[PDB]
């Protein structure tokens, strides 16, 4: 959950 | 406060597909998405009651979206929403879904809901919002998408976007400050 993380799409 | 972000997420890939987003600038347009789609909807609203209207059409919408948005801004979202009022009520006989009928990754559905909490809503207004947000989100990440790859990056971080609005004169009029 960082702030500088990428993203990840949790729906399909 | 409701979340926008795997649509957003979608809008992305259509307009910048290999451009990344962080966590934190998503969350910021999610809030982008959130304050907008509440402007017009209370604009809308105000304007059905004002004209005696029982209900919220997407004539309400459209005129909301001029009163607040600045000028760009609204010809191009009312053309998308008014291609998607048209793709939407031409696509009645369809099975599919209804963001489907209105060629929409935004949620149809949800932004009737939200619409009628907050008296009736047309079936042509959550449509033309939809198509509204969907379009101020594909905008804002064409040009973060546009600085990132600019500045020599593969994904949108918050100093992106914060070049993006500041950068494109009618954006930092609606979002800036």
């Amino acid at each position: 959950d960082g702030d500088d993380e990428e993203f990840v799409n949790e729906e399909y | 406060k409701e979340t926008y972000s795997s649509y957003i997420y979608k809008v992305l890939k259509q307009v910048h597909p290999d451009t990344g987003i962080s966590n934190q600038a998503m969350r910021i347009l999610n809030s982008f998405v959130n304050d907008i789609f509440e402007r017009i909807a209370t604009e809308a609203s105000k304007l059905a009651a004002y004209n005696k209207k029982s209900t919220i059409s997407s004539r309400e919408i459209q005129t909301a979206v001029r009163l607040i948005l600045p000028g760009e801004l609204a010809k191009h979202a009312v053309t998308e929403g008014t291609k998607s009022v048209t793709k939407y009520s031409s696509s009645a006989q369809s099975a599919q879904s209804r963001s489907a009928k209105a060629g929409l990754a935004f949620p149809v559905g949800r932004v009737h809901r939200l619409l009628r909490k907050g008296q009736r809503v047309g079936a042509g207004a959550p449509v033309y919002l939809a198509a509204v947000l969907e379009y101020l989100a594909a905008e804002i990440l064409e040009l973060a998408g546009n600085a990132a790859r600019d500045n020599k990056k593969t994904r949108i971080i918050p100093r992106h976007l914060q070049l993006a609005i500041r950068n494109d004169e009618e954006l930092n009029k609606l979002l800036g400050h």
